[PDB]
């Protein structure tokens, strides 16, 4: 069944006024909270 | 989703503060992906 869920609305006009690219908010908001997978690394003979 | 929403996109804010929306530089409407093909059944609109 449907459940409550937080909704964040980025005010497009305000963002341009303060000179913040919308493509940066979508990353900080999406990477800080949702987690991001940047790249791989080699450890103990395996890639992680 | 709506064409109204697309027409509300913000391209850039003028130095005077006036907004330059997408609808101010482009006519938005729902159209076909490709207009190359145009079918006709007994001289009547159709598709298949």
């Amino acid at each position: 069944e449907d459940t409550p869920q937080f909704k964040i609305d980025i005010d497009q006009e305000k963002a341009q006024a303060l000179g913040v690219s919308i493509s940066d908010i979508n990353t900080t908001l999406g990477a800080a909270w949702g987690g991001s997978y940047v790249n791989d690394f080699i450890d103990r003979g395996r890639v992680k | 989703t709506n064409t109204e929403e697309f027409g509300n996109i913000l391209l850039k804010v003028n130095q005077d503060g006036s907004q330059v929306r997408l609808r101010d530089v482009a006519k938005i409407e729902l159209g076909g992906e490709s207009y190359d093909v145009v079918a006709k059944f007994n001289g009547q609109p159709a598709s298949g």
